[PDB]
Order: C-alpha cells, then structure tokens, then sequence
DNA sequence: CCCTGGAGAATCCCGGTGCCGAGGCCGCTCAATTGGTCGTAGACAGCTCTAGCACCGCTTAAACGCACGTACGCGCTGTCCCCCGCGTTTTAACCGCCAAGGGGATTACTCCCTAGTCTCCAGGCACGTGTCAGATATATACATCCTGTTCTAGAGCGGCCGCC
DNA sequence: GGCGGCCGCTCTAGAACAGGATGTATATATCTGACACGTGCCTGGAGACTAGGGAGTAATCCCCTTGGCGGTTAAAACGCGGGGGACAGCGCGTACGTGCGTTTAAGCGGTGCTAGAGCTGTCTACGACCAATTGAGCGGCCTCGGCACCGGGATTCTCCAGGG
C-alpha cells in the first residue's frame, strides 16, 4: 500500500514508500537525510516499521523494556519515556500545537 | 418576548410532507444543466443537449437519488439511528449492485 | 467548465432527502451523494454519447437519454 | 482463469477458477453481476471486524 | 456394553467417554468397578472446586517563527553566538546561585541532562520543518566529511527548544507517565519559562537580517526554495 | 481432564474459509427436490422434473441465498452487530426491490 | 406432498450463511430464510411452468429453468 | 415532573381572474382494410427408446436435541460536538427578449453488398479409445487458537526517620 | 514524646510465551473417468453468380439550443442559539456458539416400467405479398374551462406558560 499525500509535512514532491507501511515520506523528511543519487538498495523501512515488524516487537517484545531502559540510562525517567517514544514515532515536520491557534485568531492554517 | 424556537425534526417532518405531496422539481435546471455539459466534455467535446434532453435527464436523476435516499432512510432506522450517514449510502449501493 | 459538481447545492440535496422521508441529514452526506450523482451521470451520459454518435448526430436527444436509461433497468416514462 | 489455476496448484480449468477469474476483475464483476455461476462459490473474503 | 466401567476414576465409560472426542479412548483390561460412578463424579468435582500554559510573548515568538519560516522565508542562523548548552548552563548556575541549597540541585541537573538528550534525540523527529531539513542534511554531511559525530546541542538555538516546549503536551499526553513526575516536569518547565521571561531582552533580539550580519536568522535563496519546496 | 473448548466464533470463520473455497453443494439434493415438486403441484398436478432441471434450480437458489446472506451480513456491521436478523433480510429485499 | 419446507434443515441454512461470510446465525433466521427461499422458488418454477406448457411438454427441462432465470436478471451458467 | 389553557405561524378551504393548455372540429392522406394465391410452418398419427418415478439395503455423514458458558444483543446514562431553525445579505434562476449558425429533419441519385441460389469441400461434429490429472487414504505434518505457567510494574501497606 | 513524609516489602495482576489440540496442506499409491487425439463422415458456409434497395452523400430548410444580457424576488450561505441523539461506556441476560448422544434420511447401486420428447411422414390452414381500395388519426385552428395565482378567511393541530 502506498499514498500520495506524504503525511510528514502535508506537501508534495519526490516520494518513497515502504512495502508494509501505507505512509509516504520525502527524501528530506526523514531522521537519516538521504539523496536520490545515493539511495540505499533493497527495501526501505520507516522508524516505526523498525519498531513494529522488527526488534523490540517481534523478538524481545516490549514487556517491560521501558523500565530496564530507565535503569540502564542513569535515571532520566522524567525524560526517558519521551526518549523511548522517539523511536516509536515517524519523523515529520514541525506543526504548531492546537492551543497556540486559539490564542491568535488572526492566523489560520493554510 | 420569546421567539418560537422550533425544535429540530418537526419542521423536517413538515418538509417531508410538503415535498412528498409536491410535483415540482427540487434541483434547479441551470446548476444541473451545467453539470451535464462538464461531465460530457470529458468524453466528447462540442456536444450539445436539448432542453427536453436535460429535462429527461434531470427527472431520472432525482428519482434515482430519492429512491437511494429512501433506502438510506430505512437503513438508518434498522441500525437504531435517526440521522443518515455516508456509510449508509455506501451500504445501499453495494446491496443494490451499483 | 470547472467546479460544476458544486451546482447541486446543500439544501437541494436536503430537499431531495425530504422527498425520500429522511429525518436528519449528516454534513458528510452532501459530499458523498455528489460523487454518487457524478458516477450515475458518468454512465447514463456516456451511454447516451454512444447513442448520439451511432446516429451521426452532434446533439444528444431525449430519445437517446431514455434508451440509455432503459438498458440499465431504469426506464423513464414521459421522456 | 489460468492464472487462478496456478494459485491453487492446478493445471486444469475448473468452474471454481472461472468464478474466481470473473469476480477478481473489476470490469468483469459488474458486467456479470446479474449472472449466476454454477459450482463456482464466492470470493473467500472476511470482514475486518469479524477477525478476532 | 454397560454405562460405567473403568479402572481409574470413571467418566461413564462404555465398552467411550461421553462428551469427549473419539480418539481419547483406551481399551485395556484391568479391574473395573462402578461405585455409583465414583459417587457422582466425587460430588461433581467437590461441588465446583494535562494542561500547559505559555506566556503570550513566548507564543508570539513561536508564531513569528512560523511566519518567518513559511511566509517570510527565513531560516535560523546556524553559527549563532548562543547555543542551547549555554542556555541550560546559564539556567542551572543562575537558579543554583539565586536560591538556597535544600537538595534541588540533584533533580535540577537531572532535568538538565534529560532535556539535553531529549533535544539531541528529538531535533528532527517532531521539530524541523521541511525547509530546514536540508540544512540539517548539510550539517550532517559537513560533519561526516570532518570525521566528527554531529550533535545539535552545540550549534542550535533556543527557539527550537521553545518549539519542543510548545509540543511537550502532545508528547506527554501520548505517553504513559507517572503523575508526580509529570507535575515536576511542568513545574520545571514553568520555572524555565519565567527565567526566559526575565532574560527576554538579551536572548531573543528582534533584528532584520536584510541589513545585519547577525540576526539569529538568514534568508532563503532561489536554489534553496527549488530544492526545498520543489 | 479438560476439553479444548473452542471459543464461540472460532469455528465460524473455519467454516467460512472452507465453504468459500470449495464448490460442494451445501443443501442436500433430495430435500430440495421434493420441495420443488410441492411448489409446482400448486401450478400443475401432472408435472415432472429432470435430474438436471432440479440441479439447475438448486445452484441458482444457493447462490441467491448466499448473495442475500452477503447483503444480510454487512447490514449487521452497518448496525454495529455481528448477528444476522430477519429485519436485516427484509432490509435487503426492500433495497434490492424484491 | 406435505411438510417439505422443513427440508432445508438448520445446518443447511447455517452452511449457506457460512458461504456468505456470516459469523453469527440467529435462531429466528431459519424461518425467515425458508420464507424467502419459498418466495424465490415460487417465482422461478412458476415461470418455468409457463415455459413448459408453451413447449407442449409435460416435464420441466433444465433449459426452461435457464430461460425463467434469464428474464429476471439471474442468468445461470452451466445449465 | 406531568396535565391543561391560550396563542404564533404553517397549512387548508374558499371567492374571483383568466389563460394557456386541453377538447372538438376540417380534411384528407397514408396507414388501415378486402380479396386472391401460393410456399410453408404447424397440427396430427404411429414408433420408439433413453431418462425419470417408485421401492429396496445399508451405511454413514448429515441432522434433532440437550448441557454449559462467554461473545454479543439489548437496556440505561452522559455529552458534546454535530446538525437544525432562524436573521441577513448576496447570488445566481428564470422568465423577457434577441440573433444565430451548427444541426435535426426531409427529398433525391446513386452505388455495393446483402436478399436469394448451385455446388462442394474443408472445417465441424459424433464415435472410439489411450491416456493424464484429480480424488481417495493415511501416516506425517503444518498451523493457528486456547490455555497453563510465569516475569516483572503498580498499588497498598507497614517500618523508619526528622520535626515541632 | 507524637505525627507526617519517605522508602522498602508484599499482594495483584497485564499480558507475552510455550505446549496441547484438531482440521486441514502436502507426500506418495493407485484408481479412474472424463480429455483430447484420431477417424469417418457429412452438413453448413465459401467461391461464384443474379439483381436491387436502403444508406452515403449532396442539397435544402427551418428550427432550436447557446450566448448574452437587466431584474427581482426565492433562496444558498454565513453565523448565532441551541437541541436532542451517535457513540463511548457499563450492566443484565438469555440465547445462540460449541460439543457430542442419538436417531434419521441422503445417497450409491440396483431393479422395472411407463410418462413422454424426438423422429418421420402427412395433410392442411395461414400469413407475406400482390392489386384495389378507403376511412378516421393527426396537423392545426376555434373554443373553452380547471385549476395556478392572488388574496381572505378559518379552523386546527402545536408550542409555551401556569397549576397540581
């Protein structure tokens, strides 16, 4: 399954798609920035593609790895949950939060 | 001072009775006529339609859409629902084979 | 001719559903039936286009509209 | 139908394959929508909400 | 024949266990008794035995950031004189030397390090509009040609930290977290916000880069537009 | 011991996959054959039916009932249900015009 | 011939529902499906009865069943 | 919270216009009506012969019925965000009216392949038969679902410690 | 000396993981039963011919739909107020999923026979076609009247406010 909407900045351009993922990305809207002149061969997979059908969810499934990750990474537990959720999230452009839109009624989303 | 403030549904039922007993066509001719030419221009250019040709096309389009709307209505009350939904229309097309 | 699918206005669809006995109409219904009407119009007119081109005629007659609707089991009386 | 015959490891055309070939094609499905095929069955499709 | 005949605890064996599958039976010959079907199968088996506030000047900073990025076509100046490490160090030393020392320095430095690595690992995953993605790309390749691992902490400005603070409620509500840790993070966030309030003049200086060398912002070029939004 | 005790619904999809890929006739031939004779007895007392004539009637009725059951089934998910009801069948016949 | 509407047994109706993708089968659908099947059979066979009388035949052939099903838009392949 | 009296606005019956579409009339003309004449499809009589109606044995997979329980149907509550009723200002719809020029409808000259045969012959159909993929069958083997055991957070509880 | 706060101990348990279970996917052995090749015709279309008639083309004509306007009152659309209902959620339950005991007829194979559809003659009225004729359907015009339109009035079913 492939899409032509590219749900990382809501724009259009050169697209790449994954086999088992229905989300499209540009060559720049990724955590590793890749050029088409030296694109990797074989299958391309997203970050949560690496988190769903690959390690931490197929073998050594996410039972309590957040807590032992907290124990391993010298007690950053007030931020370690966000560090864990970074890996289980696709890269995307910055979007303004909803509660910033209400305080300024003069600006509307394009 | 107090406005009438009709509750929703009663005027909707009243509009049902007023239009089911009516004869005249609800959709205006000019918006429907321009839609026919726009669709036909994607198939064959420089195509004209007669006044009675659009008139025959408009009457069949309303009756087909009304019959779909009746089937959409009884599908809603089958689902213990009052308001029709877009998924109800998709259900009606599949069952009808269209 | 562009953006002609908006010719079928929102209360015009509401009036059609009032003829069908529909109590309440969702806001997403109007966008759905416009595609349904476009699909239905894209079949009858295309069939009428073949009827018009077969007779070496440049204008689609009401006779060809009736025959286009008749072959799909939706025959129209009164032309 | 020959492509559908290779799907279930068959080298002989069976009316099950003919029904599978007709319904799989988008153009052929609505053309023979009012057509009944004997000894063909239906497509083996399950709704998403039916699976546990 | 019969109804109950088994050597073990019987279950109405007929010479077949009723209510059980066919391929579970045994046909060996042993001492079989009835005992009223083990006294009615042993008495029938022993009788079933999140809101965050941001000051309006800071919200103005984010919305004019958005204006400069998307409408005015201005991207952030990479060789800025102030980096986020300097901001966090000034934060930590200023709030350590302002108040007393009752033990707040431990979780203060803990929050500083956690925010440092969060900003390291969240620079290009929630933040960074498509316009500056190739900026980040050229930072990574200009560091890869130098055989040095590039960190965002040493080169980026605090405006992206403000962006991360703005989208912090979305990340917090999307994760399962403890209540006390969430309120502690909120309190530290508000403390950082009032610290940015009192130092608002010397940190975010409003300058036009059309006539000044340093304005914590540079302008988009034509090839930049063509490769970014093309 | 303790039986396997398949959960309610697991065998339902197992029978769904089996009958959707195999073309055997679910209805027994003789009960359907004698039903045809008693229906045709009201129209003609001295009537006979060929072996292939009853054969042709059975598959047409089997496919019509399955197609009706298909329209009956997706009406349940439209009604937030998984169980077919007689009101779903009357919904299907009215929409189809039968 | 009497009591022949019960020839379509309870597992026979259940097997038809399994072919149609039905997951759960109600106990009141067996009487409803029998009535629908009887109504459908009362139209196809009666149409085939009129085809049989017009052909000067006293036995219903499979060819007349195809003709009876064809005019109702339910044409059967394989006879 | 439910029952009942008074009034705002959409709706229904009615008096008067008249008007534009319907009812009846004038021919006549083109399709409907009258009589004969055959090729020809059809009703009728006798033969038959291959498939259906009726009954038998069994046997066995299909089906009626009872016990148990958990996915699901149905009853009840909130809610809020999705849709209706109405004020207001545009907005395009249709009758009013005008050219127009491609185009539907009608008439005639003429041209080719289809109406209708003769003959035959090479493709098409009925029959006979070697044959090659499907089904039965069973140990072996997938294959996912259900269930039993377990591994470490989450919350409650209790012991320890500092402060007033 | 008593009490709130903090951290360790222990019970609870969510849900991934491994093993048993039963119905199918495959691995041959072998039957088997139609599948397609070959043969022998034999019946239907192709080369070739006779004659002709309905459309392609040309011309006319008159007709009719598109473009293109002001106008104006009907209404689409925006927005405010608000209102009742789809859906999330929870709880009751009974009734249909699952499992098999037990009866019961579907079906395979076999027998006999007549109910009757092709098949072949036979003879017989019947409808397309050809002369001959002819009579009201219809284009169009004169007349005329049923209800759209315009208001007037009215009962009449509905909502808001007051009382028990």
């Amino acid at each position: 399954e492939n899409e032509d909407f590219c749900s990382a900045c809501n724009q259009s351009g050169s697209f790449l798609c994954c086999d088992t993922c229905p989300k499209s990305f540009h060559f720049l809207c990724l955590d590793p920035p890749i050029d088409p002149n030296n694109l990797p061969k074989g299958d391309w997979h997203c970050n949560e593609c690496k988190f769903k059908i690959f390690i931490n969810n197929s073998m050594a499934t996410l039972k309590k790895i957040e807590s032992n990750f907290i124990k391993q990474n010298n007690n950053v537990k007030i931020f370690a949950k966000l560090l864990f959720n970074i890996d289980s999230h696709n890269p995307k452009q910055f979007q303004l939060p909803n509660y910033i839109k209400e305080t300024f009624p003069a600006v509307k989303t394009g | 001072k107090k406005p009438h403030r009709y509750r929703p549904g009663t005027v909707a039922l009243r509009e049902i009775r007023r239009y089911q007993k009516s004869t005249e066509l609800l959709i205006r001719k000019l918006p429907f006529q321009r839609l026919v030419r726009e669709i036909a221009q994607d198939f064959k250019t420089d195509l004209r339609f007669q006044s009675s040709a659009v008139m025959a096309l408009q009457e069949a389009s309303e009756a087909y859409l009304v019959a779909l709307f009746e089937d959409t209505n009884l599908a809603a009350i089958h689902a213990k629902r009052v308001t029709i939904m877009p998924k109800d229309i998709q259900l009606a097309r599949r069952i009808r084979g269209e | 001719l562009r953006d002609n699918i908006q010719g079928i206005t929102k209360p015009a669809i509401r009036r059609l559903a009032r003829r069908g006995g529909v109590k309440r109409i969702s806001g997403l219904i109007y966008e759905e039936t416009r595609g349904v009407l476009k699909v239905f119009l894209e079949n009858v007119i295309r069939d009428a286009v073949t009827y018009t081109e077969h007779a070496k005629r440049k204008t689609v007659t009401a006779m060809d509209v009736v025959y286009a609707l008749k072959r799909q089991g939706r025959t129209l009386y009164g032309f | 139908a020959g492509n559908a015959a290779r799907d279930n490891k068959k080298t002989r055309i069976i009316p099950r394959h003919l029904q599978l070939a007709v319904r799989n094609d988008e153009e052929l499905n609505k053309l023979l929508g009012r057509v009944t095929i004997a000894q063909g069955g239906v497509l083996p499709n399950i709704q998403s909400v039916l699976l546990p | 024949g019969g109804r109950c005949l088994a050597f073990h605890g019987p279950l109405m064996y007929e010479a077949h266990y009723q209510g059980w599958k066919s391929s579970w039976d045994e046909w060996v010959g042993y001492d079989r008794i009835r005992a009223y079907n083990e006294e009615n199968i042993a008495m029938k088996k022993r009788l079933a035995n999140i809101s965050l506030q941001i000051p309006i000047k800071l919200k103005s900073v984010l919305v004019d950031d958005w204006e400069y990025v998307t409408k005015d076509k201005k991207i952030c100046r990479l060789p800025a004189d102030v980096t986020v490490e300097m901001v966090l160090n000034k934060y930590e030393h200023e709030v350590s030397q302002e108040l007393e020392s009752p033990g707040s320095q431990s979780q203060l430095s803990e929050y500083c390090a956690g925010l440092k690595l969060y900003f390291d690992k969240c620079l290009g995953n929630m933040l960074l509009y498509r316009l500056e993605r190739l900026q980040y790309d050229e930072l990574l390749k200009k560091s890869s040609k130098d055989q040095k691992p590039l960190v965002p902490i040493r080169i980026y400005g605090a405006i992206h930290l403000l962006r991360l603070i703005s989208v912090l409620p979305e990340l917090i509500s999307s994760t399962t977290m403890d209540l006390q840790s969430c309120q502690l993070l909120i309190k530290q966030t508000e403390d950082f916000l009032v610290w940015l309030l009192m130092h608002v003049d010397e940190y975010f200086n409003d300058k036009d880069p059309n006539r000044s060398d340093d304005a914590l912002y540079v302008n988009t070029s034509s090839q930049y537009e063509g490769v970014a939004l093309g």
